[PDB]
């Protein structure tokens, strides 16, 4: 079918214009090397540089488990999202492997997702990351403060505190207790009223990126984890003692749990 | 790719000459012998293997036969012969290293059978392999091999520069042999997990050391060593069906855990196990949850940790009316400085004079916590704060007296 081709426009024309419609991971995995048989230099555009976003990222999601490969190809054509994708799911562990092998694969890797975008990256993350606390569905607005009711706002039990922590329903927009409102579907319980999935394209994914709250409390651990990834290593010490210097000041708040804070 | 070309048909070939009936191993011998030399030849000059893998039979069942670990399974050290070139026997070396890591013991010596390579490395290890038998006399093994259960397990222990897991597991086994009384043969068919099982239930006095260090020697998956521990614990919990005595009796079992946060985790999984009834020890069972996910911090586990206590006050402990019971897992809160659903109730428990119970302040701090509790939960009852800040109190006096002095004056 394609030696087939009516002119010699027409194979170049058909070539490039296959591979953006919602392409298949064999149908790329061809499709890429068949582009690359006879071109070379036909047309070079953000070409050459879209075919390289997936030539290593290819061997990118090919680092993981075999059960951990299916949901690889949600994104495993935007490698710059796949590494955050890879971070998000609170998955440190499977980055290491990612992170040695982009910087083995950079090797002159002219893809605009230079080691400092990893870098920003990296810093972004872990900022989000030791981040500590310190008729209708409601909108932002309409959400409970979270100092507006001392008890819950359905529990009415446990107050607010860093270990006694609460939510916001999606319901009424109370602040309702997820114990009294352990269910996911006037101001009635979730009852009585989920890593990343990344994509091609940046409107949802800004939805997330300003939607993935990382429910669990800032536990060093996974802070430290994620540092120890980026390369700026003094850099790094900087804003560790930096963020360290941010939570001091929350102490003197009742809010939270002096002993282990 | 022409040498792993070759590497991929000759795996191919295999994989359909598996499915004959009378497979003529000797035939497919010399490509498996094929296949190693490729493999080695690749290393001298230096998805494909995963299909090659997907059709592979290194582990081809007949081929990892037991007379492969014959008496003089492999060539003696004099029968060195040199067919080897400079790097090849090294690179070969270094390969083997993966495969005493990788601990196949019968496909490791078809190789030699067929290689016929002399590493003596691999003449302890077939000293060993059978050793675990100790089936041929001491004496009668080789010239460098000819020379108290541990006697082997420790003649030249140290000597496996690589593969030292195998004298590992091979100890492992000398000890196991030694406790449970058993010939190698029925040892060597119970699975691992089993025998931890085993272990687990034992309660000899040392035997928790050498216990921990089989654990070790098995490493098969951190995950069921968890789940082996939550249900020896729960076990021990059901046979029990000083308080601060048996504290150490418990977290000692936890210890033998690599991270305690899988076994906090398998804890409290194993928590809904409580049996009919099941009050005394299940006490126990809870309050270890605290001890477990404090010292790591994973707040939202020591969240659920909360509901739980909550739960466990409510839903068995409040028809429960087990006084004593509640008392300790409060003093065992940890966030007792979070104890508002029974602060306001010691008090109507009549446990506000009880408060004063002497020698419950090992640390002193339930004292002081009563003295928080008398300055914010139950304020004005002074009776009670004499038996548990003096400070606060004179600074109330002196408020009094001080408004009564102005009320004259006004």
């Amino acid at each position: 079918l394609l030696r087939r081709i009516p002119d010699p426009t027409m194979c170049l024309e058909v070539t490039e214009q296959s591979l953006d419609q919602h392409t298949s991971l064999a149908t790329s995995h061809f499709l890429a090397n068949y582009l690359t048989t006879h071109f070379y230099g036909q047309l070079t555009a953000v070409r050459h540089r879209e075919i390289q976003a997936l030539y290593v990222g290819s061997k990118i999601l090919l680092t993981l488990p075999e059960q951990h490969r299916a949901s690889y190809s949600h994104l495993s054509s935007n490698p710059l999202f796949m590494l955050e994708q890879l971070l998000m799911n609170m998955k440190v562990d499977w980055a290491t492997v990612a992170v040695q092998t982009l910087q083995q694969l950079l090797v002159g890797q002219e893809i605009g997702f230079t080691m400092d975008e990893v870098d920003s990256l990296l810093s972004r993350y872990a900022e989000k990351a030791l981040d500590f606390p310190y008729a209708t569905p409601p909108a932002r607005h309409q959400w409970v403060p979270d100092e507006t009711e001392s008890i819950c706002m359905v529990c009415c039990r446990e107050h607010f505190t860093m270990f006694n922590r609460r939510h916001h329903c999606r319901r009424c927009g109370r602040l309702v207790c997820s114990s009294c409102s352990t269910k996911k579907m006037a101001r009635v319980c979730d009852q009585c009223y989920v890593e990343w999935i990344l994509d091609l394209k940046e409107e949802e994914n800004e939805l997330v990126r300003s939607e993935f709250y990382y429910e669990q409390a800032p536990s060093a651990s996974l802070c430290i984890a994620i540092l120890n990834l980026h390369r700026d290593s003094i850099a790094c010490g900087h804003q560790l003692i930096e963020h360290c210097c941010r939570l001091s000041k929350g102490l003197t708040n009742p809010e939270v749990d002096a002993g282990l804070l | 790719s022409s040498m792993e070309e070759r590497h991929l048909l000759l795996t191919l070939a295999g994989h359909w000459l598996a499915q004959e009936d009378v497979v003529p191993l000797d035939k497919l011998e010399e490509l498996e012998k094929q296949i190693w030399l490729c493999r080695i030849t690749q290393h001298t000059l230096g998805s494909f293997d995963s299909l090659a893998s997907e059709f592979s039979f290194s582990k081809l069942a007949a081929l990892n036969t037991s007379k492969y670990l014959e008496l003089n399974s492999l060539p003696s050290k004099e029968t060195c012969e040199n067919r080897l070139d400079w790097k090849e026997q090294e690179s070969l070396n270094f390969l083997i290293g993966r495969l005493l890591d990788d601990g196949c013991v019968h496909e490791a010596s078809r190789v030699c059978r067929y290689f016929h390579f002399y590493n003596p490395d691999v003449a302890l290890v077939l000293h060993c392999r059978a050793l675990a038998s100790g089936e041929a006399s001491m004496e009668d093994l080789h010239p460098e091999i000819h020379a108290e259960v541990v006697t082997n397990l420790e003649v030249l222990t140290s000597k496996c520069l690589h593969g030292k897991n195998y004298c590992r597991q091979v100890l492992c086994l000398y000890d196991l042999a030694k406790e449970l009384g058993c010939s190698y043969t029925d040892v060597a068919a119970q699975d691992g997990e089993a025998m931890l099982r085993k272990i687990l239930a034992s309660q000899q006095p040392d035997r928790c050391k050498r216990a921990q260090a089989f654990i070790s020697t098995q490493g098969l998956k951190p995950d069921t060593v968890a789940e082996l521990v939550a249900e020896e614990v729960t076990r021990e919990l059901l046979t029990s069906s000083n308080p601060t005595e048996e504290s150490q009796t418990f977290l000692q079992l936890t210890t033998l855990c690599q991270d305690r946060t899988l076994v906090g985790m398998k804890l409290l999984d194993k928590i809904s196990s409580v049996p009919h009834g099941e009050l005394s020890c299940t006490t126990e069972l809870l309050i270890l949850a605290h001890h477990c996910f404090t010292l790591t911090c994973h707040m939202e586990g020591i969240i659920r940790v909360l509901q739980a206590a909550h739960m466990l006050t409510d839903n068995h402990l409040a028809p429960s009316e087990e006084y004593g019971l509640v008392v300790r897992l409060l003093t065992g809160i940890g966030r007792y400085n979070e104890m508002t659903y029974i602060f306001d109730l010691l008090h109507k428990k009549h446990y506000f004079e009880v408060l004063m119970r002497k020698k419950l302040d090992p640390s002193g701090t339930l004292k002081t916590a009563l003295l928080d509790y008398i300055k914010r939960c139950r304020p004005g009852d002074s009776e009670k704060h004499n038996m548990i800040m003096c400070r606060e109190i004179g600074e109330n006096h002196e408020a009094a007296a001080r408004i009564q002095l102005k009320l004259i004056e006004s």
